[PDB]
């Protein structure tokens, strides 16, 4: 048992976001139908479908859950700060039972 | 020659197909006897996804 | 007036129905303070009810029994009693907003479809173009009439049958 | 960047500037001339 | 027991021929084509009108067509 | 082929300890197919109904109630191992009859000896309205 890392495997650029469906090799080609459409959102994250390599699917999802936790954390830290800002949080700790919580001002 | 020339656009004229008074590429045409010869090339799919197909002489006419 | 319908002005249900939706508010209004947030909410809420109801009035609508305005769509009955505004107006603005956008999208459909590849133009659109039709197109109807009168707007039985 | 400026004349965001554009000159005209039904 | 009838624009492509699972198309010579083949339909009997081999026809419009019809056992797809 | 292979109802099975998926009272009564083969050495392969079994040095023989359920098979033995199965359909009287490989050539590639059936010789569509058959069967033949 011990650490094992590829360096820089893959650069960064935005080549690929001009080009959709560069996961797939049907994709790849373009639209002629809009049926190209649909499969593009659908197809997107099936990582064993785009490659055949357990290693390169297994990069994409260790890689792909740290974003979930970003997007928990902003709204995760929305709750708090929503709270601290537009709520009622300091008047009903004072009379918890008469008082109603409310975090969404309109 | 029997047929139309290579790289010439035509109009279709079956009314079964899914290119019917539209116009395509005429890819090849095969001079040995064959019903339907006139190999044409669409640019809009079908909906199976196939750009080609093989017409005949009769069922193709000048372009509009 | 027209149809059995008293002018909003007129009208006690119109009257009544101001005088309840404010009583409201001022129900509402006696839990707070003078000073507060809450209370000028309310009050603006209270400026813009007051001045609902007093434009309705003033702009000649009618009000039926229930004292709700009504809306009247023949143009020679609009005119004559002066309610052109209401619907026979709101048509003329729609259909030049809704041609403005018919004709653009035309000109940028029959544009890109001169050029190679124009699958790719549609998912992934020439802005400078979209802006530039978007912006010379405050003359639509005269550009129609003109294509009309040409005979370049529609196609001639060049057009896919099924039988 | 000229891929960056192609990925910004997607379908998903030249409509989300869309968007923006017509929602917020509606909301506009009815915070201004508030809550407008006759046309004077 | 149903219908497969094949068309004047077949192209001897094989791909009917190598779809349906029940053995119910063959190629056969003919003088009609580039490639020189046809296909035929002598076993319908075993036909499960399962309609995989239309599919597989590239051409503008089927020249192999499944016409379904009366049913049986073969046709039912019963193990039972 | 050069001369129709008789059945050899006697032949080891692959190993398989058995499933739900085989044959039920129809076989005994009305019909049931069985396939063969010849193999070089011992592999293992999924079965159409069920799990997985393992094969026989030489040849093998199963029984199915199905046609679509033999020749599921051989598309997998002859893509995946590239082999020549061969199956038969019997009867409840005990009658016997060699289906497949008919000529002894797979369908997918021309023989001079057969014959086209169900050929017509014409495009699709350009035939007659139901209305000139209206009262007798078929628009199509
Ligand atoms: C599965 C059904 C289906 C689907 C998925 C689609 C999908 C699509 N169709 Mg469609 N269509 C369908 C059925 C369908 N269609 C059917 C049944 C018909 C009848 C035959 C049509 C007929 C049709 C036509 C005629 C057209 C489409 C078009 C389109 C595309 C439009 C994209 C778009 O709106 O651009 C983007 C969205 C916009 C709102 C563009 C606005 C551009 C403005 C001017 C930009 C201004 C904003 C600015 C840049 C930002 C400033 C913001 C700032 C304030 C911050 C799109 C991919 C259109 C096309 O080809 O694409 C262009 C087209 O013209 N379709
Ligand atoms: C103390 C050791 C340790 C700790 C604390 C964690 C913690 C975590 N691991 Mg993990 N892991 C470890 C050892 C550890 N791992 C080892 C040794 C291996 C290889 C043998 C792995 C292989 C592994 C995989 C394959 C995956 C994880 C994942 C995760 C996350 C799951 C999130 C969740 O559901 O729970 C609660 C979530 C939270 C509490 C949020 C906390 C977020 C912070 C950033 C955690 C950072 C702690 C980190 C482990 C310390 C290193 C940081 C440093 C190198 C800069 C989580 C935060 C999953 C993941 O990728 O997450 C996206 C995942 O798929 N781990
Ligand atoms: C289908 C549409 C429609 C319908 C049902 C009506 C119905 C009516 N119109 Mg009207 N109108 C219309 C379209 C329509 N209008 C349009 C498009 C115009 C041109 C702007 C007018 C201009 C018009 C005038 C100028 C007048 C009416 C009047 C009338 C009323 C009397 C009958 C009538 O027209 O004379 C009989 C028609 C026979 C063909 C009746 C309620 C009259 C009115 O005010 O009634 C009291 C009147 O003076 N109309
Ligand atoms: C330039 C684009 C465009 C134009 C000029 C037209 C024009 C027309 N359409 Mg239509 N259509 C379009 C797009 C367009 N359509 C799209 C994108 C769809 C998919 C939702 C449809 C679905 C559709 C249906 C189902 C029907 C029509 C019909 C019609 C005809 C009657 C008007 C109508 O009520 O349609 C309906 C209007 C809509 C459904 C709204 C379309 C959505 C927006 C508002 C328009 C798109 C503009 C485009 C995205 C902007 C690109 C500009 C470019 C510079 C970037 C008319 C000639 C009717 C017809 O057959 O005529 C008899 C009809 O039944 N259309
Ligand atoms: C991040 C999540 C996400 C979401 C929610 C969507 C959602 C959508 N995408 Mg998509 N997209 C994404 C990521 C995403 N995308 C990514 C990562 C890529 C790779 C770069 C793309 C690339 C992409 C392409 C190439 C296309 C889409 C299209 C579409 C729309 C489908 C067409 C339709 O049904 O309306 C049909 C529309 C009509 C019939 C007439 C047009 C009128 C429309 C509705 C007005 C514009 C709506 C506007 C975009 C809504 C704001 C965005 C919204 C998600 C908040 C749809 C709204 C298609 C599209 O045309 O977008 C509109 C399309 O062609 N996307
Ligand atoms: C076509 C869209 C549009 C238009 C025409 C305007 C127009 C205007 N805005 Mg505005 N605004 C918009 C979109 C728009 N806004 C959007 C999308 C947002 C959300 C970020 C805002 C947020 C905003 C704020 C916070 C303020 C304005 C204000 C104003 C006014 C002076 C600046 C002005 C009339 C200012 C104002 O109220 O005028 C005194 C001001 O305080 N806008
Ligand atoms: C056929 C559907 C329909 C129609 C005809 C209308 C029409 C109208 N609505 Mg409504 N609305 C609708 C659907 C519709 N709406 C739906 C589905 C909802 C729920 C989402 C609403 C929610 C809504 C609200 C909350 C309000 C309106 C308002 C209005 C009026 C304000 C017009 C304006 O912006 O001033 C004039 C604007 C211009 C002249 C500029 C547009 C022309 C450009 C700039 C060129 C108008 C007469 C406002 C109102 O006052 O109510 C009477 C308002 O407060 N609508
Ligand atoms: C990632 C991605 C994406 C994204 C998306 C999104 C995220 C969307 C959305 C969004 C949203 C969600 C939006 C919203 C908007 C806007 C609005 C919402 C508005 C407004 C404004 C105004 C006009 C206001 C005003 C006011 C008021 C109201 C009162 C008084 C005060 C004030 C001024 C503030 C896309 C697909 C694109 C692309 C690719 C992928
Ligand atoms: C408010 C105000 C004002 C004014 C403002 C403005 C700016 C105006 C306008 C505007 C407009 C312009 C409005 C509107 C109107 C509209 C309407 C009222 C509508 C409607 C609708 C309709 C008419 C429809 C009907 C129908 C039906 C029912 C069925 C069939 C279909 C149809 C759709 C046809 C002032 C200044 C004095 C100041 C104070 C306040
Ligand atoms: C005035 C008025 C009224 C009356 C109405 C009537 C009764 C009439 C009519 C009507 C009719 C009987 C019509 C007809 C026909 C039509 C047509 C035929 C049309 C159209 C359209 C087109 C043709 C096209 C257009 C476009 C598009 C779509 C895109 C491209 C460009 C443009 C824009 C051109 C009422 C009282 C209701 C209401 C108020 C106002
Ligand atoms: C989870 C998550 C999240 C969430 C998000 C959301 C939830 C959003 C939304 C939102 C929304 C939910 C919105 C809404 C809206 C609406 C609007 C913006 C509007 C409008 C429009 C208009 C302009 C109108 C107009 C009009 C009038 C006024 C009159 C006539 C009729 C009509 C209607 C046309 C976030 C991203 C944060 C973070 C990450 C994660
Ligand atoms: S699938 Fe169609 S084109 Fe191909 S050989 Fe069969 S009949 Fe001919
Ligand atoms: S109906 Fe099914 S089994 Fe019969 S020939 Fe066509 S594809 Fe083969």
């Amino acid at each position: 048992v011990k650490i094992a890392v590829d360096r820089n495997p893959v650069e960064t650029n935005f080549e690929k976001w001009a080009k959709p469906g560069h996961f797939s090799r049907a994709l790849a080609k373009g639209p002629n139908t809009t049926t190209w459409i649909w499969n593009l959102h659908a197809d997107a994250h099936d990582f064993d479908n785009h490659t055949s390599d357990l290693e390169e699917i297994s990069r994409k999802v260790f890689s792909a859950h740290f974003g979930q936790l970003g997007i928990i954390l902003i709204w995760l830290s929305g709750m708090y700060f929503h709270g601290a800002r537009f709520s009622n949080y300091e008047g009903w700790l004072s009379d918890p039972t008469h008082i109603k919580p409310s975090a969404q001002v309109v | 020659e029997i047929g139309p020339k290579r790289g010439s656009l035509v109009k279709v004229l079956r009314p079964e197909s899914y290119w019917y008074n539209q116009v395509g590429k005429v890819v090849s045409v095969d001079q040995s006897g064959i019903r339907y010869p006139v190999v044409v090339r669409f640019e809009n799919q079908n909906y199976a996804g196939v750009s080609t197909n093989n017409y005949a002489l009769d069922e193709i006419e000048e372009v509009k | 007036d027209i149809a059995g319908l008293t002018p909003c002005s007129e009208s006690k249900a119109y009257n009544k129905l101001e005088r309840k939706e404010l009583k409201v508010l001022d129900k509402r209004l006696k839990q707070y303070e003078p000073g507060s947030a809450p209370y000028l909410a309310l009050q603006a809420t209270k400026e813009r009810t007051e001045n609902r109801f007093k434009t309705y009035a003033k702009q000649g609508l009618l009000c039926g029994n229930d004292g709700l305005p009504h809306l009247i769509s023949d143009p020679g009955l609009a005119l004559r009693f002066n309610h052109a505004g209401e619907v026979f107006i709101p048509t003329f603005g729609f259909l030049y907003v809704a041609g403005y956008i018919g004709h653009v999208g035309r000109q940028y459909i029959i544009l890109s479809k001169e050029d190679a590849k124009p699958t790719d133009k549609e998912i992934i659109l020439d802005v400078p173009l979209a802006l530039k039709l978007a912006f010379q197109g405050w003359a639509w109807p005269l550009a129609s009439i003109q294509e009309l009168r040409n005979g370049s707007l529609l196609e001639k039985d060049e057009n896919i049958t099924v039988s | 960047m000229k891929d960056f400026t192609t990925y910004l004349s997607t379908a998903p965001v030249v409509g989300l500037g869309w968007a923006i554009f017509t929602s917020g000159l509606l909301i506009e005209i009815n915070r201004f001339f508030p809550d407008p039904l006759v046309f004077s | 027991a149903h219908v497969v009838k094949i068309y004047d624009t077949c192209i001897g492509c094989t791909q009917c021929v190598r779809a349906c699972p029940l053995d119910v198309l063959e190629m056969v010579p003919w003088d009609g084509c580039k490639a020189a083949q046809m296909a035929s339909s002598p076993r319908t009997e075993d036909c499960v009108g399962c309609k995989r081999c239309e599919t597989a026809c590239p051409t503008d419009f089927l020249s192999v067509r499944v016409y379904l019809g009366n049913e049986s056992t073969r046709s039912l797809g019963l193990a039972y | 082929p050069w001369k129709q292979p008789e059945l050899d109802p006697d032949t080891p099975s692959p190993i398989f300890g058995g499933s739900t998926g085989g044959l039920l009272r129809k076989a005994q009564v009305e019909e049931f197919y069985v396939i063969t083969w010849e193999s070089p050495k011992e592999q293992i392969f999924e079965m159409p109904t069920g799990g997985a079994a393992i094969m026989r040095k030489g040849p093998n023989l199963l029984k199915f109630a199905r046609k679509e359920q033999c020749m599921a098979l051989t598309t997998q033995l002859r893509s995946k191992f590239r082999q020549t199965p061969c199956f038969y359909r019997v009867y409840a009287d005990g009658k016997v009859q060699y289906l497949h490989p008919k000529d002894g050539v797979y369908p997918e590639k021309v023989n001079a000896g057969r014959v086209g059936v169900n050929q017509n010789m014409r495009s699709i569509g350009k035939n007659v309205d139901p209305i000139k058959v209206v009262k007798f069967t078929g628009s199509e033949p």
